């Protein structure tokens, strides 16, 4: 997974050279963040199912259709799918910020989205909706910095799927 | 008239290791004013066999690259050593890996044929803690072997199950061990990671 | 590669002999029907998206386990190469079907597949179970295609049945 | 084996996709010239122990020295060799007829033909002129699109002995 | 573009070699087919202008919320650019019939359409019901072999948006 | 690539237009030969090795200077190569014939052949003869083929001729 | 590659949960510590030439037979071969002690490195007493800092020790 | 690679001292007889082409079963292939011969050329008859050279058929 830690030692590696005081200052770097990252990760945590469903009503509110019967929205199992995909998200960002890296969301989310999303019928919109849905309620939780992090991460999931 | 008792066909042999596809491998040249068809043939060929018949996602696509390619502004030759230095090998090939096992890989994938001695093995290992990864991954790009076969249009292919003129005889047993099929793939994301197919003892 | 025409000279040729006039009947028999193998091709190829669609859900519907967190078709890195896969020999069994033998798919689709899955640590049982939800889905286009004359296609949609068995079989 | 069938499922294979219309018509194409490459595979096959013996005798009318002492024409074993090869050459052309490609003429007969030839010191020329009395041979046999088959196959071999 | 007669030339080309029977008899299929491609291709033109009209109506009745404000279905310019749309995947279907190849489509359309989607937020499933409006509305128009080629095409365009 | 058939589509593309009846008909017409053009292009593949003899025996009697020490055919290697080109010119010229447009001839074989042929060496003008010695060998073999139904090969002879003559005046 | 972050998040993955307050207590406290851990993991670089001379003087002592001509050190070349190897062994420590985590040193540095060292006949125990060697030396570096704050390091110190126990365990 | 001068010096160097006197006398006496060395290098140069056509001559006239139709020398392309390979056995048998040792012959055609053999299903036996053949041939133009010293040169027609024994017994 790229991190900022995991991403100083490969350089390293591939020159095949010790660590040099340019590498321990990326490093510094990440640590002094971790802070401020483990803070929204805490609180993204909290609120996770409180987020999640307002995030799928949110999905509906925004298109009304999906609920109406013969459509994606329609049915417990496709509801269920939704709030299961939805916490993915959550969870994918919330290790983000722990990792100090976005190498967790673009191993388990970004890769192979395209395809699997063209396959299965699922629209980016409906996800980005959400996504920006969440963003709007971790604005009220968090400041300063930790929010800064938290939206981060939610923008590199948005910019992904758009 | 009375057929040989043994009677093996022309290609039983192919057909018996499952080199049938590339013991005599097809060669893909781009060509000057080439189709957009044509571009896209090169490039499947380019990721095939400088990535070991991994899978790449869309997300992992180069396009930047491939714009150059498209443009003339760079050959075949320096496209293959844009992916070779690219994060999309190191990941794969470089970074799970160990040298025995990378340099090895290298020649596959960039020669197309095993390596030949223990010598080659020395010379890359001692290149690379010299003058690090890109040096090295230059040295197979830029080598006589390299440029009299594939010179600058043509993609690298499968050199091994067909004799080469300076190989040893210990050459074809090991593309064979190198050979997984056409399903077979050259993958970190495996239960036992990546791990060396030929040993220094086969050396 | 190998197609029928071609496996039946090989033969000969071990033989040492011109084909025989009984071998040549079969020969001349394939070609009257090569109307219907070709329509047969056009069904698969035309609803390919379709039959790899219909195959995934039925999959996922009655193994839960693979989309889990833990499951081989989990993260979508994963569950993208398992879609590529489907559609792999899906591209290969129509190949056999044009020549008119398994060879192709043998030779380059299935060589190495099931050493490739036991690495992974895919299921290979479920890679089956995905080939045998394909060959539904498939043979149902070719039994029921638009604007076809109607006749008898029971000896190609058999000849498929084989083929998509034989990439079953291969791969468990 | 190059046949038309193979070809363009090789195309396909590189390209990574499934078979087109494209691809179909030109197996249809295959599929039609079928029956006059049948007619002809079938006379070739049933002349075949004449149409050897002339070709074996036109070379040594054409080369009489041959058949003198010292010479590659003389001796039985020399003779049945001469024999079987000009066999070979009709049942690769047979072959090839049936299978609607050049491939089977060209994995048995062309490749390997020049070094293995200068090797045992068989004149291309011995073969052209056998090749040349069948063409001859042939044409009373067969008319129209059956006899243009047949000859693009022998032609093909005088042009590799060419 | 890719036709039965471009990719014959090209294998040929690959292997350094000149064309054999092998190439022309797919080529030969090419030109026999080429009457029913031609009679397919005259129908879809004669039938151009009404086929788009009810294709875009269609994609209305599908999906009624686009016609409401602030969708994309609302507005003149946007149905305008509707039937713009579908009128160019028709224009490159009867490209394809008389080319012989799908290399108009693909050159024309199927290259780079996913990545002008995402980015102009347009849904393959709408331009998925136009064709398959079509296709029903060509199965009234054309029989037999003319109907065949039509309904290839028209699919080849249906499994590139799928 | 590109065929009389791609050709016409991309102008009608330009103009953003179905094809007109009139191209259309153009077409038909090129469908309607097709039997005779494929004819010639067998005679020029079937005979291509005598072809090649025929223009080479040629060329080096005129021009005794090629084949003298210091000629540019003079070496056993040069020989080999000049044969070798004129080979690659007669193979090109048929894909051409095929086609029924001489793009591929321009867009592998000619481009950049003048420019190469100076910084060789190599006398351009030599060069073109052998080009129109092939071609009179080449359209004696399609004017005279074995067995081929007695018709008017004139508009496809004349076409042949062309794609020589484009040949010819690129390299010189 | 893994650091102890990732290593914690491809646990709670596998879970299907977010990060539990244990996992991440112990994850802050890793962050806590974090300006010991760049002190030692420059103690390592500063000092890196001066470890390997001080082990290799040492092993050179200790086994004279290497040096002497038939042993594995005996010849410039492998000499130099073996200065090489304690230098990348070091090299792979460091980055383990950095990201708190074995694994880079298991995945490049130790996989098939007793193979290899058996098949060149390399003899295992005495690369085992290098790395105890190196051992030795770097944990006086990380303990004796020069200007640094006056702390207790004991946790890096044992942390580093297991890494270099590793090597030595893997080689021998 | 090795020659006689180097092994000697390897093994000297293993012992750690220089040459004893008997040691270089033995390399004088290869110095001394170089020059008939030289003349059987020379023979099997001058007759590669006649040493490898009598051989093949001789093991199609004892084993029909490789040229009938289904034999491992049957068709052309295998056939060739058979031909390649003695060429290249020859080659490094009078590479070994220059050099005095038969490192060269081991190191680079003979190891691994068995397992070659057995994958590929070529029947070993018949290629160490081959090389048998090769060698009575061989030997007899080194034994009879033209225009050359009356003189004695057995032991380096020995040294000839050991390298020969020696590429036989690997392969088969
Ligand atoms: C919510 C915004 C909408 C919705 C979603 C929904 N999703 C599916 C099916 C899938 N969702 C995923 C997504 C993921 N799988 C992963 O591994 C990851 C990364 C960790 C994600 C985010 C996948 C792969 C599927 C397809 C396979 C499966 O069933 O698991 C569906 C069902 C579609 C189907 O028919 O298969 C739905 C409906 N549900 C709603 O109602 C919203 C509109
Ligand atoms: C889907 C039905 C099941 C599934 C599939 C799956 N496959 C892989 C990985 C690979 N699949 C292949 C297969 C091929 N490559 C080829 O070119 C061919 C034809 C010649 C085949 C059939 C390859 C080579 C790989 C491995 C290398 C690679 O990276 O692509 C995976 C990924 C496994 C992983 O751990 O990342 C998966 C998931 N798995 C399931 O559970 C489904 C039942
Ligand atoms: C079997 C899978 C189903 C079926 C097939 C079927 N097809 C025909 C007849 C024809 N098929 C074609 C089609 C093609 N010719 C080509 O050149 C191509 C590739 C470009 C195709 C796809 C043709 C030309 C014919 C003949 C004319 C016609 O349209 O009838 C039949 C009729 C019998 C025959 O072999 O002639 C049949 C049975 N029909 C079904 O009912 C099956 C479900
Ligand atoms: C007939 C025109 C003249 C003639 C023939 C002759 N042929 C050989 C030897 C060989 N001929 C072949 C040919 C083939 N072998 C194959 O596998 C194929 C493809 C299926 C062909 C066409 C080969 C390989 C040989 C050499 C091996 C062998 O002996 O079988 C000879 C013997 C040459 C020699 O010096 O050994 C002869 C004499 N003889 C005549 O009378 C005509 C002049
Ligand atoms: C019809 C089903 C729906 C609709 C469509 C619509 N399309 C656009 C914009 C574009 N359409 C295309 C497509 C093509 N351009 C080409 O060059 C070709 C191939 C030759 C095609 C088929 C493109 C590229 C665009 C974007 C650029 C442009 O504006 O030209 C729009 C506007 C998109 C926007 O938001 O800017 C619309 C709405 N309109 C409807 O009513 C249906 C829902
Ligand atoms: C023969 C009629 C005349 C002749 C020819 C000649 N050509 C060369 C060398 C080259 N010719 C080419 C041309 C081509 N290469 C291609 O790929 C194509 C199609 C695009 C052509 C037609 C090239 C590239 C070379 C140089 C590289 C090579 O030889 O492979 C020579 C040799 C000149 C030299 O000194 O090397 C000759 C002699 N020369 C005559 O005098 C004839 C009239
Ligand atoms: C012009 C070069 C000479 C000529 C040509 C000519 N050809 C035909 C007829 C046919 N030619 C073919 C040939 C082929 N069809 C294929 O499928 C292939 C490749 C596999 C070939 C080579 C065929 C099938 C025919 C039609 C059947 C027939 O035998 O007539 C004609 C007849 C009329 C027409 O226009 O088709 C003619 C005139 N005739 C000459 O005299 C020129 C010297
Ligand atoms: C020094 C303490 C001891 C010693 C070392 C020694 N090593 C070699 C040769 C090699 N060592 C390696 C090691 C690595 N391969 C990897 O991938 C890694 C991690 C990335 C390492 C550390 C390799 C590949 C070789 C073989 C290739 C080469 O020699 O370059 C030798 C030379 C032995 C020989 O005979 O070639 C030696 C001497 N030997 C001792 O005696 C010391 C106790
Ligand atoms: C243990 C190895 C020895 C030791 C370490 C120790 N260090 C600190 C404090 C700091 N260490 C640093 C150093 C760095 N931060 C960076 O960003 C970089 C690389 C770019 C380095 C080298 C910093 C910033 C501090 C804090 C400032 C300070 O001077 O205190 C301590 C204090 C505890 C703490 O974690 O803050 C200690 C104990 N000291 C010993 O006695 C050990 C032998
Ligand atoms: C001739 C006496 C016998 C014979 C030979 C034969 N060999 C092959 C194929 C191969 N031969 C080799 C051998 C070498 N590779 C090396 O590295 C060396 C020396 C260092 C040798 C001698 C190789 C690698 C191949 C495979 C590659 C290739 O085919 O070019 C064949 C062909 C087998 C096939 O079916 O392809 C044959 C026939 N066979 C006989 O019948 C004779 C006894
Ligand atoms: C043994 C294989 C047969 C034989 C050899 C033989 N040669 C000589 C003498 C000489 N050989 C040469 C030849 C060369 N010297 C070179 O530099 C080269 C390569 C460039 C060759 C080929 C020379 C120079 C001599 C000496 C001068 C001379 O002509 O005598 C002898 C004589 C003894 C000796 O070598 O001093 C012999 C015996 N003669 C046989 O009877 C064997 C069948």
């Amino acid at each position: 997974m790229k991190t900022v830690i995991t991403e100083v030692i490969a350089s390293a590696d591939s020159q095949g050279r010790f660590l040099n005081n340019t590498e321990l200052q990326a490093a510094n770097g990440r640590f002094q963040r971790a802070t401020a990252s483990m803070e929204a990760a805490r609180a993204l945590t909290s609120n996770a199912d409180s987020l999640v469903k307002g995030a799928v009503q949110e999905v509906y509110n925004k298109f009304p259709y999906l609920t109406q019967p013969g459509q994606m929205g329609y049915g417990d199992t496709n509801q269920a799918k939704c709030a299961r995909d939805i916490s993915h998200y959550l969870r994918f960002i919330t290790y983000s910020l722990v990792a100090g890296g976005t190498g967790p969301l673009d191993d388990y989310i970004v890769a192979g989205l395209r395809e699997v999303n063209r396959t299965f019928n699922l629209s980016p919109s409906w996800y980005i909706e959400a996504l920006k849905h969440i963003k709007g309620k971790v604005g009220s939780q968090l400041s300063g910095q930790p929010l800064t992090e938290a939206n981060a991460y939610i923008d590199y999931c948005i910019n992904a799927l758009s | 008239l009375r057929p040989a008792v043994g009677g093996t066909a022309e290609a039983a042999a192919q057909k018996q290791l499952g080199i049938t596809a590339v013991a005599p491998a097809s060669v893909v040249e781009l060509r000057p004013n080439a189709s957009e068809e044509d571009l896209q043939g090169v490039l499947r060929a380019v990721y095939r066999q400088v990535l070991g018949n991994t899978y790449v996602m869309e997300s992992e696509r180069p396009t930047q690259a491939e714009s150059l390619l498209r443009n003339g502004s760079i050959s075949v030759r320096e496209f293959v050593r844009r992916i070779a230095k690219s994060d999309l090998y190191k990941e794969r090939f470089f970074n799970k890996a160990s040298n025995n096992r990378f340099i090895e890989l290298n020649f596959k994938h960039l020669l197309g044929r095993a390596p030949y001695n223990h010598g080659e093995i020395q010379e890359h290992f001692g290149l690379y803690h010299k003058a690090g990864y890109d040096v090295e991954i230059d040295s197979y790009i830029d080598s006589d072997e390299y440029i009299e076969t594939f010179g600058e249009n043509i993609v690298p292919y499968f050199r091994g199950f067909k004799y080469q003129t300076n190989q040893s005889a210990g050459g074809f047993p090991r593309m064979v061990k190198l050979w997984g099929g056409d399903a077979g793939s050259d993958t970190d994301r495996g239960k036992n990671g990546q791990r060396t197919l030929v040993t220094t003892k086969d050396l | 590669m190998q197609d029928a025409f071609t496996k039946a000279i090989v033969a000969a040729d071990l033989r040492g002999s011109f084909l025989s006039e009984q071998e040549l009947n079969q020969l001349t028999n394939l070609v009257k029907e090569s109307n219907k193998r070709l329509d047969a091709v056009n069904a698969i190829t035309g609803n390919a998206a379709e039959i790899i669609s219909d195959a995934a859900h039925k999959l996922f519907a009655e193994q839960t386990d693979l989309i889990r967190p833990g499951g081989n078709a989990y993260p979508n890195r994963r569950m993208a190469a398992c879609l590529r896969d489907m559609e792999i020999i899906l591209r290969y069994v129509s190949y056999a079907l044009l020549a008119g033998d398994a060879s192709v798919l043998e030779d380059r689709c299935l060589n190495g597949l099931k050493e490739t899955y036991v690495a992974l640590g895919t299921p290979t049982r479920s890679v089956a179970r995905a080939v045998q939800l394909m060959k539904e889905t498939a043979i149902g286009y070719v039994n029921s295609p638009s604007g076809v004359t109607r006749g008898d296609c029971s000896a190609l949609v058999n000849e498929a049945a084989t083929y998509f068995d034989k990439a079953a079989a291969s791969i468990a």
